[PDB]
């Protein structure tokens, strides 16, 4: 049962370039201010969940839903800025560079993990092919 | 392959305590200022083996 | 047990709390 | 019946390594996902029960009936999942080279059998 | 239903796979949103395989067919 | 889904 | 039961 | 056409450009006494928003206006 | 489903089989010709 | 031929990256040239169009005193993408010309 | 219309004038 | 479980263990205080040769985890908390530079390590095609 | 048999 | 006992003091 370890890497595969989209994403707009409704932008991660059907033993990874990240949003004292609060408290999203940077190398190193693991897998595919002759 | 998310916990506060500092040193001509204190604590990771 | 080794019982959740 | 039970040690070698591979390809996958606890098979004590008593599947979603231990984890981790990248990758390479030494056994048993069919 | 008709599903499914993974390939080099280069990999990757395993059945149908048409009568 | 990934092209086009 | 991956849930959590 | 990830960073590397050229723009302007015509310089700035994106979960950045 | 472990292992069984079938009748049919070549 | 009609598709995608490839870094080339439009094709409608060139402005985004509207950011990641995509192409056509010879081969 | 995007006419010169005309 | 495989994971193991206590270690040396109240004492780890049924030579098993007994650093701060009848906080005596030098050399064995791991692995790939 | 690797054993101690 | 060669006894247990004695 070689061929599972197909569906396996690549939901690994997808899940982790989801991911590291995502990171991307939070990292690109630590600085912004406003969203498309006038929200300020709120931090997002995913979640990752083991990609196994009811009865199945082990299965992939899989990303099953993205949620506010849960941190206070960062405040900055600017009554002057067109968007401001009552008391001028702009609002600015609560993104923990350090943290995504972080993620981004996770996300790569495991991504390319699982590149290594298709390979291999594909090279014992063809030998097994190559059984009796 | 998790030694880089102690090193990333040790770089994120000690941006927290950078914040904390100069938070404390935006306010030197506050009148009746109180500075705040900042300590790194140490949690353990609670596992089976080492 | 011997760590690497093979255990039919699983690892109990483990805890870093800050405060005891 | 003869040529079937002289070949079936080291095809069902070879389907277990199959099945182990697929274990440790989970959990390399499952490494970052937190509180998931890395899981991985006895070979050999699997490998005779499944000679003894034949192949079989818990449903057929379908899966082995093989015996899903758990590992025991080397440090702590703050996240709760006990899969180390290092065991993980060594043990991946040592069931690559074992599943090509099975496949090696079999395919020169196969081919030492075509040699006497050989007139 | 038949020998001749399953080599014929199983050359049909063959040929049905590869041409989806070229197809999704065509389509992500087109630039059309929201196909991922990962499963376009993947897809080529499975339909190589495939068409390995395909070439693999020819070659010993073929050897079997050979050693039959040997048979002394 | 609701998520495009990293290595998708621009959703936004 | 999974939960968000990286440094959300490697960063010491509050107590409750 | 880009990858997601590489409009996501280039769209990045583009808005903090057009910051970083406000800024120097501002500094250059800052004993301006008066302007083309005879008005005074004003201070601009940017406003960063999120490329809605049909996504939305990952988005990269936009600048609507100075 | 039926893996490549599987399919390739059965796959080669019937191969050898079929070879070990053909090899036995060749040889029983070189016999009964060799018998019924002969000069009574 | 048929052979053709196969390949038609990555060969026409290739040579297209390629010949953007070139317009790409004819504009990195020309950035400090006042007065050169940044000149861009459209990969899709072009490729259509072969399958079945002229060459598109790129919209400046900053105002720059000399007429030059050549953004480095916009077009260093432009070329990454399309050295990324040329790559990927080679490697498609070399899988599916691999592929026919593995068929031959025997 | 968005920065970056493409369009089929030359962007009209910038020309900054020094004083009003 | 290959002789050769199993020393080299275990000398990853080993050397990983070894590289997250130096981190650690490098993490906290400037902590005050723990969970409990007492001051964070510094861990290093303690190499043992797995070498149980295979003679006197074998892979390398981290036998323990301990705190270090250099003597703790002490600072004069009365107003804290944690100050004793003498007002001496204790802080932890981690060594910078020997920390620092930990980690990159178990860097260095790391990678040796998995070279080595990989020449092996290489050459059971060739042996697998004798006489051939 | 062993003891602590690194920083700790190449370092000068007294006597004891 | 040339360095780099083997010996059949094992090498002295090195000691480093600090003071003389």
């Amino acid at each position: 049962a070689l061929l599972n370890i197909f569906d396996i890497a690549g939901s690994a595969l997808a899940a982790q370039s989801k991911r590291l989209n995502v990171a991307a994403s939070n990292l690109a707009n630590a600085d912004s201010v406003t969203g498309p409704d006038g929200q300020p932008y709120r931090a997002k991660q995913v979640v990752f969940q083991v990609d196994a059907a009811p009865g199945q033993a082990t299965g992939g990874v899989k990303v099953a839903s993205v949620i506010e990240s849960q941190a206070p949003e960062k405040l900055v004292y600017e009554p002057g800025n067109p968007l401001a609060d009552a008391n001028g408290y702009v609002k600015m999203p609560n993104v923990d560079v350090v943290g995504e940077m972080v993620n981004t190398m996770s996300a790569s190193r495991s991504y390319q993990a699982n590149i290594e693991v298709l390979n291999t897998v594909k090279s014992m595919m063809l030998k097994t092919l190559t059984l009796g002759q | 392959d998790h030694a880089i998310y102690t090193a990333m916990g040790a770089a994120s506060q000690t941006l927290n305590q950078q914040a904390v500092t100069a938070s404390n040193l935006a306010n030197a001509s506050t009148p009746g200022f109180r500075a705040q204190l900042n300590a790194l604590r140490a949690v353990p990771v609670d596992g089976l083996s080492l | 047990g011997v760590p690497g080794a093979l255990s039919n019982q699983p690892a109990p959740p483990n805890e870093a709390p800050i405060a005891t | 019946d003869r040529l079937d039970a002289a070949l079936r040690f080291q095809q069902e070698a070879l389907n277990l390594r199959a099945q182990r591979q697929e274990i440790l390809a989970a959990n390399i996958a499952n490494a970052d996902t937190p509180g998931y606890q890395a899981r991985d098979i006895d070979f050999a004590s699997e490998l005779k029960k499944v000679m003894v008593r034949g192949r079989e599947e818990t449903g057929g979603v379908s899966s082995p009936a093989v015996d899903l231990l758990y590992r025991v984890p080397d440090q702590p981790s703050l996240d709760g999942n006990t899969v180390d990248m290092d065991r993980e990758r060594t043990q991946f390479a040592d069931n690559s080279l074992k599943y090509q030494m099975g496949l090696t056994v079999l395919g020169s048993q196969l081919k030492g059998m075509m040699n006497v069919l050989q007139g | 239903v038949s020998f001749a008709g399953q080599l014929h599903a199983a050359l049909d499914r063959i040929s049905d796979r590869q041409a989806a993974a070229r197809v999704q390939a065509e389509k992500f080099t087109l630039g059309e949103p929201g196909i991922a280069l990962n499963d376009v990999m993947a897809d080529m990757q499975k339909a190589s395989v495939s068409m390995q395993m395909g070439i693999q059945v020819r070659n010993k149908l073929v050897a079997a067919y050979q050693e039959v048409m040997s048979m002394q009568v």
